[PDB]
């Protein structure tokens, strides 16, 4: 009851206004956990949607779309032995599997990576979001034909480009049948446990996409509207 | 000016008894499961056991309801008994009205708006507003505790506000009440729901299933709230239409209050509807039920 | 490889280094101190709220 | 290679078997077990976030640290329950906080492979960050202060170092662990600091010097969480199998195993009183409990968080302790009486 | 740091106007900005306080009314309006920094004063006025209050400064037994209860001056005329 204290606790109270705004500005958050390998380009894809606010370790890509804010934490600089850091990441919206389609010998242990991404103890619930970048990169190798895709993965040839596939118009329709067997072994590997706890959303983009932002938002806000619907008994 | 004494002195009592054994435990099991879903901080916790209590209330004042329309109308025990839990009688279906619009527009703020009315969704703002709704209702609705009272008649007394020749001002209060206590929330619902359904329509990560359910569920809120409480309201405009300028005839309508206590019956199924479909149907909230029954058996 | 070979065998060698005797003296000591400091615990013995500030 | 490693190994092991007797448990039985101690809640601070990483009580056993992952540190009065301090931390995953013993600096580590360390009683009264450390390639996971002018850090590139702030660079560094460090506790004296490390394996070291000096083996997993005895010759470890243990520093094996068959869920920090006589564990039962010492049985449970228990600490008075949570909650426990 | 006052000089009875304190560098923003005052040739005196983010402004009895105080965190400025002004007012005024957490230092730095010239509560009594300013010694300063400062937290809420010939007067003990940060340690405080006595291990040139005290248990914040050196 002191004066000094009085003017501590009011000190105290001040704080607590500054902790107020600091719950709101949290709870009007959505942390996104990027994962991937280094060929994969997740830095250059967190440079393609806007110049991050760096700090290694934590990239802190803080970003608004359609009046709508959120805070992806792009990360890599940690130790990849065991991602201990899954942990820390639990209560995170979603993770954002980032991998390349143009190196195939690589994409075995991109599978590898994605099975242990979708079947871990602290991934449960967390829905992950597929981005397939260097496409482009991919189609020309591909075109090219220098390396087949059959001597890497032999299920090519028994694949035929599915009709609900909406190509662009000049692509070449064995590029087409690559991209989304490149896309179906993902889905495959996503599409064995867990269906109802998270779905894996899939993607296409290169170097250069200025819808990264829009297309990202779009699917955060899909995983929050089947989390309400859960959570709000509307299920 | 007479009661009816055809159907009403069985009908009720055949229902009236199962509501209360049905809905009273059951209303406050589903008050203590909103209690569970606000300790994880959902608002539907309290937009849930407000609706709870709100029909609790009527349970507790039904059992001398159903004396009250077997020939013992009354049921005596003075003005107190018959004004104020009359007036609690009737308004706890217009606060349960209310409540069931305030969480279907809770629902369709967070799914098709998921993350846009952050500053609407907050376990503060609930007890806000359910305390607004809660007070809004109560003094809207004060009119019959002023100038309805009571009246006896010679064959068995006549009500507590039943008014066989209806007031013109119950006439107006009624008419008022019916359309801005019924139609507006239960237009609201149809609404909200119906941009849930778009909104899980829009929806990818759910499959076919899961979205048939949820449209299944949406229809079945809102036809079970038509047919617990439409009969009643179309009844109430067909009696402000014959007690309009045109005189109170009787005799003609005297049949029609049979008709009256069957719409009171069929809306007293509400209270025992709200918490199996609100709460019960939700297999998560089943969980619940399963846990809540074993803690409070070990209690 | 050989680098980190050579620097386990030298971690275990001086590890080796320390000398081995009876842990009963290690026990006493640790109860000992247990034993002498529980007076001043007010978790231990639960201080009278009137001077406890967390009253 | 390994020719002789096997065989000049053999000698560690027996070692801690040959020359030692029966257990401190059935010895110690012959003391008074402790009866059921009940803590209340004195004090709730409910201030923080997000999930509550870890905690450091004051030197004055009057002001907390705490750190969240929007990268809030606070420094509470628990006395009053008023919040002294609030710092925005730039590495917004800070796991370990830590309150320098002279009181003017506030230490932080985190995921973000550095330390960042503030000035508290600064001739400005703004809390800046005075210096940031950096050469470590894992993850930050204690940040234990030896004294104002060196810092001792473990992080997750199997690695531990000691720090001088002034100048900057990485003055020693401890290597000898398989796995990440997750915990390192900082003697009395400050003279020797023992870090585990998720091969379920604990270490001490020598501040001054830059080699190990012991190991230690016995966990089944990783070891989350390691508090030193006040006395400074033992220290408890707790790993993610729920069976949190105690080493002697001199006696160079495991005493006892502090083990039960409804604990399922594993530690996540553990500290002790200052007699020692109430290990405090932070499982993630949701609860924490605290055990005795001697005789190596639960005592009670500091039950009433609604999530995981994530940092545990008793005061240098030794008269209260604070659990942090999940729950973005702090409750400072005290004897009822 | 910096705390630098300004003002005028001269003005009428009749000369509502307004007298400034500017900090340079500061966290002003989160800081309790006291205001006090100090009659020519006498003891200071408060004349008002407005703490951090205003809730608590308060004033002396002497002055309470016409006299108002304000802060201004963006441009960093405190404001004190003055109305109808008396022959009293006039004297050497000092914007004093101050700021409390469990262990805080308050009133450390005082900025350089501002003259004005124009044509119950604990009482501080200092009753010793003259002391010699032989060097070499171990003179010490008694303090007597109406009621003993020792509240019941555990500290007492009396602080000690002293003025050289020109300059504000810095802090030496905040609270009892509490030195400063630009305070070497040859000052000391100690005492109990309602006796109070400032020691000095040596005295050399910069000890000369007059030293002044003032209780905080309640907030009139007055002074007792020190010992002149």
């Amino acid at each position: 009851v002191s004066a000094e204290d009085k003017a501590a606790a009011e000190r105290s109270k001040m704080i607590e206004k500054q902790l107020q705004k600091d719950k709101q500005v949290y709870r009007a958050t959505h942390r996104l956990l990027l994962l991937g390998a280094d060929n994969s380009g997740k830095s250059t894809i967190v440079k393609q949607m806007r110049i991050y606010h760096g700090g290694s370790g934590i990239f802190e890509t803080k970003f608004q779309v359609d009046k709508v804010n959120f805070h992806m934490f792009d990360v890599g600089g940690q130790r990849d032995e065991r991602r201990k850091w899954i942990q820390c990441f639990n209560d995170v919206t979603a993770i954002i599997f980032v991998v390349d389609s143009s190196d195939y010998n690589r994409l075995q242990e991109a599978l590898n990576d994605f099975k242990s991404i979708w079947n871990n103890r602290w991934l449960r619930t967390i829905s992950v979001i597929l981005f397939l970048n260097k496409q482009d990169l991919l189609a020309e190798k591909v075109l090219a034909g220098k390396s087949k895709i059959e001597d890497y993965f032999p299920e090519f040839a028994r694949y035929t480009t599915p009709e609900d596939a909406t190509p662009e118009p000049g692509e070449d329709p064995r590029v087409t049948r690559a991209k989304y067997f490149i896309r179906d072994e993902f889905l495959r590997i996503s599409t064995a446990s867990g269906d109802g706890r998270h779905y894996c959303y899939p993607h296409f983009t290169c170097a250069v996409d200025t819808e990264n932002a829009r297309r990202i938002f779009n699917d955060c806000r899909d995983i929050i509207q089947r989390m309400h619907l859960r959570q709000y008994e509307l299920l | 000016c007479n009661v009816d004494s055809n159907i009403d002195q069985f009908f009720q009592p055949t229902l009236y008894i199962i509501v209360i054994v049905l809905g009273f435990p059951t209303n406050c099991m589903a008050l203590w499961a909103a209690y569970m879903q606000v300790k994880q901080k959902n608002e539907l916790g309290i937009y849930l056991m407000n609706l709870s209590i709100a029909d609790l209330l009527y349970i507790t004042t039904l059992p001398l309801w159903i004396d009250y329309f077997v020939h013992h109308d009354n049921w005596i025990h003075g003005q107190v008994s018959c004004k104020l839990f009359g007036f609690i009688f009737y308004t706890n279906i217009y606060v349960s009205i209310a409540f069931l619009c305030c969480i279907s527009v809770d629902r369709y703020l967070a799914v098709a708006h998921p993350l846009k009315f952050a500053k609407v969704r907050r376990v503060k703002t609930a007890l806000l507003v359910s305390a607004i709704v809660w007070l809004t209702e109560i003094v809207a609705n004060s009119a019959p505790l002023f100038h309805d009272e009571l009246f006896q008649d010679r064959f068995n007394h006549t009500f507590c506000f039943e008014k066989y020749p209806m007031e013109p001002w119950v006439a107006g209060m009624n008419l008022y009440r019916t359309f801005l206590g019924f139609l507006a929330p239960w237009g609201i619902m149809l609404a909200a729901y119906r941009g849930i359904l778009r909104a899980v329509r829009g929806n990818v990560s759910t499959e076919r299933q899961e979205k048939a359910k949820i449209k299944r569920l949406a229809l079945s809120l809102i036809l079970i709230v038509l047919l617990c409480f439409a009969p009643y309201h179309v009844l109430l405009l067909w009696r402000s239409v014959l007690f309009l300028i045109n005189p109170c005839d009787c005799g003609g309508e005297e049949n029609l209050f049979g008709a009256y206590h069957v719409t009171l019956a069929l809306t007293s199924l509400n209270c025992v509807a709200d918490p199996i479909l609100y709460c019960f149907v939700n297999e998560g909230a089943r969980h619940d039920v399963g846990r809540a029954l074993a803690t409070l058996l070990g209690l | 490889s050989i680098a980190q070979a050579r620097k386990l065998v030298e971690q275990l060698k001086m590890e080796a280094n320390i000398d081995r005797i009876k842990v009963s003296k290690a026990a006493a000591d640790l109860m000992a101190y247990c034993e002498a400091h529980a007076k001043e615990d007010p978790l231990l013995t639960p201080v009278p709220a009137s001077e406890n500030p967390f009253r | 290679l390994r020719q002789e490693a096997e065989q000049l190994k053999n000698q560690i092991r027996d070692a801690r078997k040959a020359c030692a007797d029966a257990t401190l448990s059935q010895i110690t039985n012959n003391i008074d077990p402790v009866g059921r101690i009940q803590m209340r809640t004195r004090r709730t601070l409910r201030g923080h976030l997000a999930k509550i990483y870890a905690m450091h009580w004051g030197t004055d056993s009057r002001l907390l640290v705490s750190a969240s992952q929007d990268g809030k540190l606070i420094i509470w009065d628990s006395y009053t329950t008023n919040k002294v301090h609030a710092i925005p931390l730039r590495s917004s995953w800070v796991m370990t906080c830590a309150y320098a013993p002279s009181g003017n600096y506030v230490a932080c580590g985190g995921l973000d492979n550095i330390c960042s360390i503030y000035n508290l009683k600064t001739r400005e009264g703004n809390v800046r960050v005075s210096r940031e450390l950096a050469g470590h390639t894992g993850y930050l996971s204690c940040c234990r202060f030896l004294d104002d002018n060196q810092i001792v850090t473990s992080s997750g590139d199997t690695t531990c170092a000691l720090w001088d702030i002034e100048t900057g660079q990485q003055t020693t560094t401890f290597t000898g662990h398989t796995g990440d460090v997750m915990s390192l506790s900082l003697a009395p004296d400050t003279r020797l600091f023992v870090s585990g490390a998720c091969d379920a394996s604990a270490k001490l070291w020598d501040v001054r010097e830059g080699m190990c000096r012991q190991t230690f083996t016995g966990h089944e997993s990783d070891i989350n969480a390691i508090c030193f005895f006040p006395n400074g010759n033992a220290f408890a470890t707790g790993s993610d199998d729920a069976t949190c243990r105690l080493f002697d520093l001199r006696a160079d094996q495991e005493l006892m195993t502090y083990s039960h068959d409804n604990i399922i869920c594993g530690i996540t920090s553990v500290s002790f009183s200052k007699s020692g006589r109430l290990l405090l564990a932070g499982y993630d039962d949701f609860n924490c409990n605290v055990w005795d010492a001697l005789k190596a049985d639960r005592a009670g449970v500091l039950a009433g968080h609604d999530n995981r228990v994530s940092c545990l600490g008793v005061t240098d008075d030794g008269m209260a302790v604070a659990t942090g949570s999940w729950d973005s909650f702090l409750k400072i426990w005290n004897g009822s009486s | 740091v910096q705390l630098v006052e300004s003002g005028g000089g001269l003005v009428q009875p009749g000369g509502s106007r307004k007298l400034s304190c500017s900090a340079s560098g500061f966290a002003f923003s989160s800081f309790g900005m006291h205001w006090v005052r100090q009659a020519p040739e006498k003891g200071l005196e408060w004349v008002a306080y407005i703490s951090s983010g205003s809730g608590t402004i308060y004033y002396a009895d002497t002055v309470k009314g016409r006299f108002t105080i304000s802060r201004d965190d963006p441009k960093n400025t405190l404001f004190l309006q003055m109305t109808s002004l008396r022959s009293e007012d006039t004297a050497m005024y000092y914007c004093v920094r101050s700021i409390y957490y469990y262990g805080s230092s308050p009133f450390d730095f005082w900025g350089q004063g501002t003259t004005l010239t124009v044509s119950s509560d604990i009482v501080m009594t200092q009753a010793t006025s003259s002391v010699p300013v032989t060097p070499g010694e171990s003179v010490s300063i008694s303090c007597r209050s109406s009621k003993s400062l020792l509240h019941s937290n555990g500290n007492t809420y009396l602080y000690w400064f002293l003025q050289r010939p020109g300059q504000s007067p810095q802090l030496l003990i905040y609270r009892m037994s509490n030195l400063a940060s630009g305070v070497p340690d040859r000052f000391s405080g100690s005492g109990s209860g309602t006796a109070f006595t400032l020691t000095i291990s040596r005295l050399e040139a910069e000890d000369v001056g007059v030293y002044y005290c003032m209780q905080h248990l309640e907030y009139p914040l007055t002074f007792g005329a020190g010992t002149k050196l």
